[PDB]
């Protein structure tokens, strides 16, 4: 399985993101997601199985309150500490892409959280979607970390 | 065909309610819904667990076959 | 004080939430620097922002002015920046853009809250390093 | 009701199998 | 003396304490969230959370990382023990409540 | 937010504790007791001999829900676990009967009764510290009456209906006296275990042992033990005249009051409401009311199936939590 994520009739990942994971990860990913220091690890010992350590990284906001965004968790999935060697670098529209207010904006500047931006293995924006996390884009994220 | 001794879902005993329901029904004749909460099935798991029986057994014993 | 990189007062001009329930984009002008524009994603809930009000904006390194590399909070009793600033957000600047000649763009996401800064002479301020605190009193 | 069985009756039913 | 009741995950264990994994048999969230929660309420303690790795299993993974005060097993005990306490205060308030009335 | 669980008309907000350090600068609600001790409140609204409504104030959703988790789950109780048949002749099939009987409560006391250990030979497992023995033996024959013809099989025939009440308690060895000033009988004796006709008959016993509601439900001692979060209306602007009404009549009937006078309307009993959120839908109150939830506030509703007291299932739930941290705790960490 692991030597036949793409499908050899285009290269195209074929084992990627089905329905509920899509719809979990894109409600994680969500913008209005912030979860304070003890709901972030509770979802980093579940996205492991509690036996995977975890850099956590500073939060979003500091004031108020000490809160990640779900971006921030997704970050951590795909790089949950420094040893791992998973350096990640991405650029993708997801497949609901509202252009951003402006023809000169950035792509990044989408009205909605259309556009992914991975630096780093650190997601800077976009929701975690199905073309970045399904089947059939080579701008996705299991793609790259293939 | 016979009423279930329990709620599927609560586990709240409805097997001795049965015929107190059925006589509810017949005798002083009720609705029934009044007749439902009367039996104390308030929750509605409870209460299909009754409304919903079909009492084949009757139908069943029809054809004894030790007579 | 030398761990400010940008440092402005903002008249917010709109704010809209866009399917949105508790993060709004923000557009504010600055004042006296008729250049600098800022939009900016702000959780509405622990900052509520509203049309025309005037924010002050910071950006700075070393808020505070192991290898145990997992973010701590600093101790409660912790004489920090942040304590004159109602909203406080970290994140990265991993954009400098040119929108015209003498004008460029700074993109900053702050886990995903992202911000745009706009404006001419910041040079030797604003990089893109990992170390950007956002600082926003009402 | 308003009385305690816990004080009086000792748990046996409690101790692991 | 049960030695196969809570066992130290070697693997995910940092050097000199400080993070651990713990695999706990015949536990599943009622323990395990309840302990996360109390763990949490210590100052020294910057990750708790457990994993029940596979439903088919009678079994918890609980992940303790602290800063250098403390140790992950020092954590895990002293959240037990504040669990205890917890249990008590719980206890007494319905023990008095049940037989004032 | 603060403590208030968000009731939106599209989703519900603010559901976690944020109430450790960590959560903001002031690493403020470290654990101790002596906090937890004069914060902690019990309210018991009402105590039956089968339902028990108590109020568990300002403690964590973690703490409460292991609570009822332990009480569905893991209060042990007596079942019938195997049922012998020496004859039935009924048109229920015996794995069925069986599984009846074991669904029906019995009331019987747990902890007057042993642990049945599984490593024993099945003609040495059984001991009269360990099990039960309830006898049934029933059998139908046509009346000798006269009544009108093909009327209810009542008086038509003898032992039609076989109830929970015929099983009998046959006591083994000690049992004779440890039992003898509570006999064991079934906490619903008019449960309806089989319906039969004249020629047939039931004859069996069933071993009745301790168990956990976790292994099967029929061990469960609770017919539901649940908890709901104490409700909050907040009326933010006065709500008067036909609009009060209005208001009034989007919550169970004796939720929200009309005051006589001030004529506004006013918040008479939250704990009455259910959370319909029917306020939410109607655009003229969308500025006046805010739904919410006390998150720490839990409204505990245990109601026993007949073997214990509603009050003790809960307190052997709490010991059952007590005693796991502690085992724990004493346990020593293998390698
Ligand atoms: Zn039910």
């Amino acid at each position: 399985v692991k030597n036949n994520l793409l499908t050899p009739k285009s290269g195209e990942p074929i084992i990627a993101a089905t329905q509920d994971f899509i719809t979990g990860s894109y409600l994680i990913s969500h913008k209005d997601s912030f979860y304070d220091r003890a709901t972030l690890t509770q979802l980093l010992s579940m996205m492991s199985d509690g036996i995977e350590h975890f850099d956590i990284p500073p939060p979003a906001i500091m004031k108020p309150y000490y809160l990640w965004t779900g971006k921030q968790v997704f970050s951590l999935l795909i790089k949950p500490n420094h040893n791992s060697p998973v350096v990640i670098n991405l650029d993708a529209k997801n497949k609901v892409f509202v252009p951003p207010k402006s023809k000169s904006l950035p792509n990044e500047m989408s009205q909605n959280d259309g556009f992914v931006i991975i630096r780093g293995s650190q997601i800077l924006s976009g929701v975690m979607d199905k073309s970045v996390l399904g089947d059939g884009k080579k701008h996705s994220v299991f793609y790259t970390i293939l | 065909m016979i009423v279930p001794v329990r709620c599927f879902s609560c586990g709240k005993v409805v097997g001795d309610k049965w015929e107190s329901y059925l006589n509810l029904l017949q005798e002083d004749e009720l609705d029934e819904g009044t007749a439902l909460s009367r039996l104390g099935l308030k929750r509605y798991c409870c209460r299909r667990m009754i409304l919903t029986h079909v009492d084949l057994i009757e139908k069943f014993l029809r054809y004894n076959p030790l007579e | 004080m030398s761990n400010t990189l940008f440092d402005d007062i903002f008249q917010v001009s709109e704010v809209d939430p866009g399917r949105y329930n508790k993060v709004c984009r923000i557009e504010a002008a600055s004042t006296t620097q008729d250049q600098c524009k800022l939009t900016l994603d702000i959780n509405v809930e622990l900052f509520p922002v509203a049309a025309q009000d005037s924010l002050t904006v910071t950006i700075a390194s070393s808020l505070n002015l192991s290898a145990t590399r997992s973010w701590r909070p600093p101790q409660a009793g912790d004489r920090s920046l942040a304590d004159d600033y109602d909203y406080v957000m970290y994140g990265t600047a991993y954009k400098f853009e040119e929108v015209s000649k003498d004008l460029i763009a700074v993109y900053y996401s702050f886990g995903g809250l992202l911000m745009r800064l706009e404006g001419n002479y910041r040079n030797l301020n604003n990089l893109k390093q990992e170390n950007a605190y956002l600082l926003i009193r009402r | 009701v308003s009385r305690d069985t816990w004080n009086t009756k000792n748990m046996r039913s409690l101790e692991p199998p | 003396p049960d030695r196969e009741k809570i066992k130290l995950l070697t693997q995910a264990t940092s050097e000199d304490g400080t993070s651990a994994s713990f695999q706990i048999v015949e536990e599943d969230h009622t323990l395990g969230n309840a302990l996360r929660y109390v763990i949490m309420k210590n100052p020294d303690v910057e990750f708790c959370g457990y994993s029940i790795p596979h439903p088919s299993e009678n079994l918890l993974n609980i992940r303790i990382q602290t800063y250098g005060e403390t140790t992950a097993v020092d954590a895990l005990q002293k959240g037990l023990k504040d669990l205890m306490d917890l249990c008590d205060v719980v206890e007494s308030k319905f023990t008095e409540k049940i037989k004032s009335m | 937010m603060s403590n208030i669980v968000g009731i939106e008309y599209n989703r519900v907000t603010n559901t976690t504790s944020t109430d450790f350090p960590g959560f903001s600068k002031d690493a403020e609600n470290e654990w101790n007791v002596e906090k937890f001790k004069k914060d902690f409140e019990v309210n018991i609204s009402s105590l039956d001999a089968r339902e028990a409504n108590f109020d568990l104030i300002n403690i964590d959703t973690s703490i409460a829900n292991a609570f009822r988790r332990i009480m569905i789950s893991e209060v042990p109780s007596v079942a019938a676990e195997y049922v012998y048949f020496f004859n039935n002749t009924s048109v229920i099939q015996d794995e069925v009967l069986a599984h009846r009987i074991g669904l029906v409560p019995l009331k019987v006391d747990p902890d007057m009764l042993t642990w049945v250990d599984s490593n024993l030979p099945d003609d040495e497992k059984f001991t009269d510290e360990n099990t039960i023995v309830l006898s049934l033996n029933v059998k139908c024959t046509r009346n000798p009456d006269a009544p009108k013809g093909s009327t209810d099989p009542k008086e038509l025939y003898n032992n039609a209906h076989v109830y929970a009440r015929d099983l009998k308690f046959e006591p083994q060895g000690r049992q004779s006296t440890t039992f003898a000033d509570c006999p064991v009988v079934p906490a619903d004796p008019d449960i309806l275990l089989a319906k039969l006709r004249p020629g047939q008959e039931i004859s069996l016993k069933a071993h009745c042992i301790l168990g956990i509601g976790g292994d099967h439900a029929k061990f469960s001692p609770v017919s539901t033990a649940s908890y709901r979060l104490l409700p909050q209306i907040n009326i933010l602007q006065p709500i008067k005249g036909e609009s009060a009404r209005r208001f009034q009549k989007c919550f169970p009937p004796g939720v929200i009051g009309i005051d006589e006078g001030s004529d506004e309307a006013y918040v008479k009993d939250a704990r009455k409401d259910t959370v319909s959120r029917e306020v939410l839908r109607y655009e003229e109150f969308a500025d006046k009311v805010k739904l919410g939830r006390v998150r720490n506030h839990f409204i505990f509703n245990v109601e026993s199936a007949g073997a214990m007291t509603p009050e003790e299932i809960f307190f052997k739930s709490v010991r059952i939590l007590k005693n796991k941290a502690e085992y724990l705790k004493n346990c020593p960490i293998t390698q």
